[PDB]
């Protein structure tokens, strides 16, 4: 779960800093403390953060955290490929009485240059729509760092069911692809406008949109 | 020289059950409380479970309220999580984590994981979906057609074009595991505009687990 709002992904090059920014409320960040956890890929969570600004012994003073109010803040200097990963900020909600964390943010030490994302957003086939079954399918492409943000649009309203969409990973060109497909009903297709597929790479956006006829 | 390491990680059917076990190791096991917490694939953490030091008090996500049940055994260094009535949205790596609530909450020491697959879903073959033209004032720009591979199991499925004739221009996707449980890949590939008129353009999808091989044409639309 995604009870805390995190970035979805930040970068930074080799020996420098970022901060990781973590948004919440009165009932969990608000009077509770906060911790930050990284996990590498494929390997399990680890404790990086505890009590808003304390490093377990082992973990270096390259890593620090800060919190006021309803939002906390972790703290990487002397970047290195090591600290490449997923870091997840937790906490206590006490409204929905339960321990809470961010959706995560993955973080991509910046080895070769960035690339901008090719989408090509392919509409449901006669065949398909013939058989009582539409999947609008979004193909994203050429693009690094490895972490998009995918929205999809029924006409301008903002589509979040049906939605199932892959972890970025590199094709032979050394550059990161992904896929997203939105299932819809027939009459789902045919009683809209339009749809889109947003994909939200860096600080920038390209959308790709689809006509029935 | 200290560790926590789950088991019992297992496939099971919708309305099926199972029980997760953590074995501990390099301190009083019954000094500190235990938890569970999940991560479904491709998604952030979520807190299950917990269980106090004496053993003898159990808290529950909302999620898993009723359905779930924690439980620990300090004789043997041992946490468990019976999971019964488990549906689709249940499958996740479930870490079993040290509990530490000096001044705030965090969990200080996590296992390996392991892995809680509910699947309705056996092996099925794909079903294949001809893709637009997609020449949308596209002109002398490289247009590009693929085939849509949906709802085969287990994995994987080959993709070729013309027989595999085709391959400059061609990119096959990673597949996504569906709702369903069923998994659904795309492969597309860019050969010129003017070219279509007078090429035939055909994937080749051969599913081996289910041992089913279509031959799909792919030419504009109406």
């Amino acid at each position: 779960q995604s009870v805390l709002t995190q970035p979805p992904s930040v970068s930074a090059a080799p020996g420098q800093k970022v901060t990781i920014s973590c948004s919440g409320s009165s009932s969990n960040i608000g009077n509770h403390y906060v911790s930050w956890y990284q996990q590498l890929p494929g390997t399990a969570p680890k404790l990086l953060i505890y009590d808003n600004s304390e490093r377990p012994s082992g973990i270096p003073d390259r890593f620090s955290g800060s919190k006021s109010g309803t939002s906390a803040t972790l703290g990487i200097t002397g970047l290195q490929t090591g600290d490449e990963a997923d870091y997840y900020c937790g906490t206590w909600d006490s409204s929905l009485s339960a321990l809470v964390f961010g959706g995560g943010t993955k973080l991509t030490v910046l080895g070769q240059p960035k690339a901008a994302p090719s989408v090509t957003l392919f509409p449901p086939s006669s065949e398909e729509l013939q058989a009582n079954k539409a999947t609008l399918v979004c193909l994203i492409s050429d693009f690094y760092p490895g972490a998009v943000t995918v929205a999809w649009k029924a006409d301008s309203s903002p589509v979040k069911a049906g939605v199932e969409t892959t972890t970025p990973s590199k094709q032979s060109n050394n550059k990161y692809a992904a896929s997203s497909y939105l299932s819809l009903t027939p009459e789902q297709w045919k009683s809209h406008r339009s749809y889109s597929c947003q994909v939200t790479h860096e600080g920038s956006t390209v959308e790709k949109t689809v006509a029935p006829t | 020289e200290v560790q926590l390491l789950e088991s019992g990680g297992g496939l099971v059917q919708p309305g099926g059950s199972l029980r997760l076990s953590c074995a501990a190791s390099g301190f009083t096991f019954s000094s500190y409380a235990m938890s569970w917490v999940r991560q479904a694939p491709g998604k952030g953490l979520e807190w299950v479970s917990a269980i106090s030091g004496s053993g003898g008090s159990t808290y529950y996500a909302d999620s898993v309220k009723g359905r779930f049940t924690i439980s620990r055994d300090n004789s043997k260094n041992t946490l468990y999580l019976q999971m019964n009535s488990l549906r689709a949205e249940d499958t996740a790596v479930y870490y079993c984590a040290r509990l530490r609530a000096d001044l705030g909450l965090y969990m200080d020491l996590w296992g390996r994981g392991t892995l809680v697959t509910v699947s309705s879903a056996s092996t099925k073959g794909p079903s294949v979906f001809p893709l637009a033209p997609s020449s949308k004032s596209t002109s002398g720009g490289t247009a590009a057609l693929g085939c849509l591979v949906k709802d085969y199991f287990p994995e994987p499925v080959t993709v070729s074009w013309n027989s595999g004739a085709l391959t400059s221009g061609v990119h096959t996707f990673p597949a996504v595991l569906q709702s369903s449980g069923l998994y659904s890949l795309s492969s597309v590939v860019t050969v010129p505009s003017s070219s279509l008129g007078t090429q035939t353009y055909i994937c080749n999808v051969n599913h081996k687990p289910s041992n089913t091989k279509v031959d799909k044409r792919v030419e504009p639309k109406s």
